[PDB]
RNA sequence: UCAGUAACGGCGAGUGAACAGGGAAGAGCCCAGCGCCGAAUCCCCGCCCCGCGGCGGGGCGCGGGAAAUGUGGCGUACGGA
RNA sequence: CCCCGGCGCGCCGGGCCCGGGUCUUCCCGGAGUCGGGUUGCUUGGGAAUGCAGCCCAAAGCGGGUGGUAAACUCCAUCUAA
């Protein structure tokens, strides 16, 4: 093995922020995020907004 | 991916995807472009026709920058100025022509070969091609030059 | 051995460049070292311009660029001898200086007289002596509005004179434009000859005489 | 005044310099192959190249032996492809000048040298004089114009090609006749060139 | 006429006004002093000439002039050093005449 | 980046830069020479007082040397006196 | 809580006796070096890119460079040893 492997990848801008425009759109639907795992069954509403 | 490629299913069988008759030796042909007037002048001629030989005169101190000359056609002309410019022209009644600066853009010749809108441009570019202006005054309009 | 169809690539991989191999795994670590040294720098020259002496405007060569402008390297002994600075005095102001720059041109000199009375006009200089004022000196009440410039001092924009839509005349539309072009670079690869052969007409019918 | 001595050193044609030469020439061919001169021989070359008239300065005067750099090898036998058959006509890459300043540099190398000027030659012997300095006097350690000569840096300048006489056979300069030493030295560019950039996003 | 700025041509470019300065003082260099003058005849007539230029003398004696312009061009080099010392060679040799013409 | 380019090469195998441009950094200078100055300069030893662990500062010595075969100051191609 | 250093301000004993602008008179440069021939190596550098050995051997409105050898004439560009 050597160190001349190639380790970093770079992606399209545009397409990194499509990634997290997908990685927010999907942070507000209580079946996504209670398929995640997290235990959100009391929360008053998903888009927790706080002062 | 190593799980995804082609070595992974190739686990078992004896030649390695490669022939038992025919071995896969290191070498057997030369290295790289060796036998290109030998053994490989079938496919130096029906893949690379005209590889060998010299043609024309050498220029030895080649600079790249003296034959600078990006060119821009008429078709695209009209979208090197903004659309209110365009449509201005449009509207216009006194006859004024818009000036489209081309060097400005970033291209020195202007080729024709699209069609034009009908109405008067005065084009400022450094070089002109016959059918360029031709195509320019038969629409009415002006071929200025800057050097 | 060649496939049936591709490329005929050089790969220059011939000499032992295993040895010579350059990684780039230091260049984030780089970028802070520069970055660091520059905010020392930016704080070493407390309220001088953090970028540095101030740089002349300048055309390029080279057909390819001659129409961008440019910064220099320094402003030519010339335009410092018209804006009045002297050439070892300006070096202490943050004013660029170098010898090597010839001036041509006009329109180029006159824009950078503007630009050197552009910057001694915004220059807040502070007195030598700190408890004693001075002569050409700004005065304490600058002196504590007088801050650190970042990015470039003065920086250099290219800009583009706005020409309003005239009415062709017919004596723009007269003209041939192409046909100016080959007719020039004719007389141009011509001209020579043509002289020299106007010089041989002038030496021979002179001849007719004697 | 030194430019009379000038003007007349470059007669070498004329009689007065070709027995002055000759003489000196003759009386060189008789003493030891490095010597130390007793004063400069040509003090405005000297001056020229550097020799301020004061202690600490010295003047070593050195014969090199002309013609090219035979092959050290067996009798013939340069084991090799035809191409490297040759041991004759070879030339050396450095200047007998700079051979002559780094057997000074190495036979007295306590002292730094400056620079070195010719004297005379014959058919098998070229003369020069090396300016060498005592880099730890005090009328050098004190004066401030040339106490840069007395840092760990410039050590046998000469056997590093730092005088003139050597910068003159590293093929440097600012030009395109001088495309081959782009960076530091001729390595130094051969190195940048045959050196594959290998960035981390490639 | 309608004559415009052009790119290529017998007066091509773009139009500037050329100013004027005082010439480098760079380009001085190699231009005789009323001094330095009289260093180089003053040593020229200390040394004298050289064994070369005592034979291009007695060949622009005899009025042999192309060879005694190939022989200097062999001699010393170029062929523009060759006319520029063959012309003082001269100048000088008309001075050995003009002198004890009287 | 130009650039696997111009070019080299049984013009085969293969080899192969530079200019411009965008960036990191950014800083200039000094002699000899030519002249001007009463050598106006430098090193060393003896003594005084201090400083004293990077061997210096100031004062004395009809103390010794180096140096006119050229030391120091102004001055260097952007001109300079 | 110890030590180092920097950046600071006073005071002493020293230095240094100083600049720019317009006229006027003056002065200004690095040689067995460049360069040419020839030989060997090297270079992408091809009627020689660079370097080196040997021979010839300079000039000063001169010299070098302006990527094809040479002659003529113009211009650009720096000022080597
Ligand atoms: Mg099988
Ligand atoms: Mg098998
Ligand atoms: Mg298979
Ligand atoms: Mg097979
Ligand atoms: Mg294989
Ligand atoms: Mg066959
Ligand atoms: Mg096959
Ligand atoms: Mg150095
Ligand atoms: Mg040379
Ligand atoms: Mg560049
Ligand atoms: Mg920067
Ligand atoms: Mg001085
Ligand atoms: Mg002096
Ligand atoms: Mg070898
Ligand atoms: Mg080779």
């Amino acid at each position: 093995t050597k160190t001349w492997r190639r380790w970093h990848r770079r992606v399209n801008t545009t397409q990194k922020r499509y990634a997290i425009c997908s990685a927010l759109a999907a942070s507000a639907l209580p079946a996504l995020v209670m398929s995640k795992g997290h235990r959100i069954e009391e929360v008053p509403e998903l888009p927790l907004v706080v002062e | 991916p190593s799980r995804l490629r082609k070595t992974r299913k190739l686990r078992g069988h004896v030649s390695h995807g490669h022939g038992r008759i025919g071995k896969h030796r290191k070498h057997p042909g030369g290295r790289g472009n060796a036998g290109g007037m030998h053994h490989h002048r079938i496919n130096f001629d029906k893949y690379h026709p005209g590889y060998f030989g010299k043609v024309g005169m050498r220029h030895y101190h080649l600079k790249r920058n003296q034959s600078f000359c990006p060119t821009v056609n008429l078709d695209k002309l009209w979208t090197l100025v903004s659309e209110q410019t365009r449509v201005n022209a449009a509207k216009n009644k006194t006859g004024a022509a818009p000036i489209i600066d081309v060097v400005r853009s970033g291209y020195y010749k202007v080729l024709g070969k699209g069609k034009l809108p009908k109405q008067p441009v005065i084009v400022k570019a450094k070089f002109f091609s016959r059918r360029a202006e031709e195509k320019i005054k038969g629409v009415g309009g002006a071929c200025v030059l800057v050097a | 051995a060649p496939s049936r169809n591709g490329m005929i690539l050089k790969p220059h991989f011939h000499k032992d460049w295993q040895r010579r191999v350059a990684t780039w795994f230091n260049q984030p670590a780089r970028k802070i070292r520069r970055r660091k040294a520059r905010q020392a720098r930016a704080r070493r020259i407390a309220p001088r311009p953090a970028a540095g002496p101030i740089r002349p405007i300048v055309r390029c060569p080279t057909v390819r660029y001659h129409t961008k402008v440019r910064a220099g390297r320094g402003f030519s002994l010339e335009e410092l001898r018209v804006a009045g600075i002297h050439k070892k005095v300006a070096r202490t102001i943050g004013i660029s200086v170098d010898p090597r720059r010839r001036n041509k041109s006009t329109e180029s000199l006159q824009a950078n007289v503007q630009r050197l009375k552009e910057y001694r006009s915004k220059l807040v200089l502070f007195p030598r002596k700190p408890s004693a004022p001075k002569k050409g000196d700004s005065s304490a009440e600058e002196l504590k509005l007088a801050t650190q410039l970042t990015g470039p001092v003065m920086p250099i924009r290219n800009v583009f004179k706005k020409e309003k839509a005239r009415v062709i005349t017919e004596e723009e539309k007269n003209f041939k434009a192409f046909a100016s072009l080959r007719m020039a670079r004719a007389n141009a690869r011509l001209f020579g000859i043509r002289a020299k052969r106007a010089k041989e007409a002038a030496e021979q019918d002179v001849e007719k005489k004697k | 005044g030194y430019k009379y001595i000038q003007e007349l050193w470059r007669k070498k044609q004329s009689d007065v310099m070709r027995f002055l030469l000759r003489v000196r020439c003759w009386q060189y061919r008789q003493l030891s192959a490095l010597h130390r001169a007793p004063r400069p021989t040509r003090p405005d070359k000297a001056r020229r190249l550097g020799y301020k008239a004061k202690q600490g300065y010295v003047i070593y005067r050195i014969r090199v032996r002309r013609g090219g750099r035979k092959r050290p090898v067996p009798k013939g036998a340069t084991y090799g492809k035809p191409v490297h058959h040759g041991v004759n006509q070879l030339k050396f890459a450095r200047s007998l000048q700079s051979v002559a300043e780094e057997r000074a540099g190495r036979h007295c190398g306590a002292l730094r040298v400056l620079n070195s000027y010719w004297v005379g030659e014959d058919s098998t012997y070229k003369f020069f004089e090396v300016i060498l300095i005592d880099p730890f006097h005090k009328a050098i350690r004190r004066n401030p114009d040339t106490q840069w000569i007395t840092k760990p840096v410039h050590k046998h300048r000469e056997m590093r090609g730092l005088t003139s006489a050597g910068r003159k056979s590293r093929g440097l300069g600012k030009g395109h006749k001088f495309h081959h030493t782009i960076g530091g030295s001729r390595r130094a560019a051969w190195r940048r060139r045959n050196t594959l950039q290998l960035h981390r996003y490639r | 006429a309608l004559r415009y700025p052009m790119a290529v041509g017998l007066n091509k470019g773009h139009k500037v006004t050329k100013n004027v300065s005082k010439p480098r003082h760079s380009r001085r260099r190699g231009r005789l002093t009323k001094h330095t003058k009289f260093v180089r005849d003053m040593i020229r007539e200390v040394c004298g000439f050289a064994p070369y230029e005592r034979r291009a003398m007695e060949l622009l004696k005899v009025s042999k002039d192309k060879r005694a312009l190939k022989f200097i061009k062999k001699r010393v080099g170029t062929h523009i050093r060759a006319k520029r010392k063959r012309e003082e060679l001269s100048s000088v040799l008309a001075a050995m005449r003009k002198a004890a013409a009287k």
